[PDB]
């Protein structure tokens, strides 16, 4: 569409199209987060919080 | 800024209709909103993108306001005076600009916001076509179906509406059905101008007629003129330019096909061909139709004229809810009327009588000798001065006596006044209660001498229902005049 030509062209966002994937929290319950961890495989630039 | 954002911007379609600077402000207007949202501060920016280079500088704006508050975007002279104040407070102009956006996370509005332009960019390509054309008045399909509304897409990105008034009271529109209609007023509505297009004029009837008309197309007879009202009345008439011509063929076309097709057009509503004629005695008499040759009537100056018919076609001809009647005020030239030969008939005599008596007490001749002298023609002894001596003084006898009637008129001219001006003097005299009203006409102390009221509280005490049965003033005047005396008389402590 021209409207991609507007958007992700000119600006240089060419990811360009994103979607919604988020852990969400399951309804019905609270929490305190306490623990986080990170588990990432030697072939991938782990990023600043890792 | 690597040549792409000129590409991308230069469609040329539809997205570089206008120039490419326009379409390169939009596209920085945007990014610069979405900037200043992503910003933490609430400033305001304008970016502009170079056709030739694509890097969109942004500089940040001023708009001083006259507070303190905000002063990274409004200050005054009185915190510039540490600068010297080298600038007046409330200058709008450029004072600040930033390097350079990210535009990541705030993707979304982004989007939004080209959205926007894109809309933005079709009621501005809307405006440029449709409202500058005046919309586009030719027969289209409808599109959208609304209550008592129907919206229509027309060529080159062209829009266009009817309203509830302009389409028939019974018939309802359906999407991709024809709807006719003369667009003549592109109202900038958000979104794309909508044309508006209203089937309560002649000419659009005038013009449909005029094409599928053999003696029109062929300039043979030109059209003086048109009337039609949708439901009321519809009649089409041309004048042959003395090239033996038949109007009623002319206006209905080949076989009627073309009134049948502005029929439709027409709101549903008959097409009649009716006659036409030069001299405007023959013309209402023409403009008539469907109707008989029975109106006659002739004036010296005053375009007024009386309308007699025959009783079972004085509904057909004019009616008295003017069927036809529009059509003789207006394919006519000249007055039309209502009533039957015996209207008329009764009309004249009441105007001889009337004339009869205004001689008999303004000559002082005998009654017999004005009956006689005033029964030859209708208003004889009247403006015999004015008139021809050929009208007034026909007949044989008393041929020099005639202009005596003129002669004692001139100089009796002040007493026949006196009758019309002083009747106020002692019947309801005028007074600052209601002639001297401010917001009121001359008309209206005489008004208020001929009614009987003299006093503002008889005024004050009438509303406004009561005081509109006379046509001369206005109910909205009266009740204003009255609600100012009421306002006077409670209100008169202070001078």
């Amino acid at each position: 569409t021209p409207e991609e030509k507007l958007l992700r062209a000119i600006f240089g966002e060419k990811a360009s199209d994103v979607k919604d994937s988020s852990l969400r929290v399951p309804n019905g319950v609270s929490g305190t987060v306490i623990d986080v961890q990170v588990f990432t495989r030697d072939g991938v630039e782990k990023d600043k919080r890792a | 800024m690597n040549k792409e954002i000129l590409a991308v911007v230069e469609a040329v379609s539809n997205e570089k209709a206008l120039p490419r600077e326009k379409i390169f402000e939009a596209l920085e207007s945007a990014l610069a909103t979405a900037t200043k949202k992503k910003y933490e501060q609430e400033i305001d920016v304008r970016v502009q993108i170079d056709r030739k280079s694509g890097d969109f500088d942004t500089f940040r704006r001023w708009l001083v306001v006259d507070e303190v508050t905000q002063p990274t975007k409004e200050i005054t002279l009185e915190a510039a005076r540490y600068e010297d104040e080298s600038l007046n407070l409330g200058d709008y102009v450029e004072d600040q600009i930033e390097s350079v956006t990210f535009d990541r996370i705030t993707t979304q509005t982004a989007k939004q916001v080209i959205v926007q332009k894109v809309r933005e960019a079709e009621r501005a390509m809307v405006v440029d076509q449709f409202r500058e054309h005046e919309g586009e008045i030719i027969t289209g399909v409808v599109k959208k179906v609304n209550r008592d509304n129907i919206s229509l897409d027309l060529g080159n990105n062209a829009e266009a509406v009817i309203l509830r008034e302009d389409m028939l009271p019974r018939e309802n529109f359906r999407p991709g059905d024809r709807v006719r209609g003369v667009l003549y007023s592109v109202r900038p509505e958000a979104r794309g101008a909508q044309l508006f297009v209203t089937r309560s004029k002649p000419e659009m009837l005038i013009e449909l007629f005029r094409i599928e008309v053999p003696e029109i197309g062929e300039e043979v007879i030109e059209i003086k003129a048109a009337a039609r009202d949708p439901g009321s009345r519809a009649k089409i008439a041309v004048k042959t330019n003395d090239k033996r011509i038949d109007p009623v063929g002319a206006c209905v076309g080949m076989r009627g096909a073309r009134v049948q097709a502005v029929s439709t057009e027409l709101g549903g509503e008959r097409i009649d061909i009716v006659l036409w004629d030069d001299n405007p005695a023959q013309f209402v008499i023409n403009a008539m139709a469907p109707a008989d040759v029975a109106s006659i009537v002739v004036d010296e100056d005053k375009h007024t004229m009386d309308i007699a018919v025959e009783a079972g076609n004085l509904a057909q001809a004019i009616g008295r809810n003017g069927q036809n009647v529009r059509l003789a005020s207006q394919l006519s030239g000249w007055e039309l009327n209502v009533m039957t030969v015996d209207d008329l008939q009764a009309k004249h005599q009441a105007e001889a009588h009337a004339a009869i008596d205004t001689f008999t007490k303004y000559l002082d001749i005998d009654e017999d000798f004005a009956t006689v002298l005033v029964e030859e023609g209708f208003s004889t002894l009247e403006e015999l001065a004015y008139v021809p001596m050929k009208e007034l003084l026909e007949i044989e006898g008393l041929d020099e006596p005639t202009v005596e009637a003129l002669r004692e008129r001139a100089k009796n001219a002040l007493a026949t006044i006196a009758q019309a001006q002083e009747e106020s003097l002692g019947d309801n005299k005028p007074a600052d209660d209601l002639l001297n009203l401010e917001g009121v006409d001359r008309d209206l102390a005489f008004k208020l001498a001929a009614r009987g009221v003299c006093t503002l509280e008889d005024l004050a005490e009438q509303g406004i229902d009561d005081l509109a049965d006379i046509e001369g003033l206005t109910d909205e005047k009266a009740g204003a005049l009255i609600m100012a005396a009421r306002n006077i008389c409670w209100f008169g402590d202070e001078a």
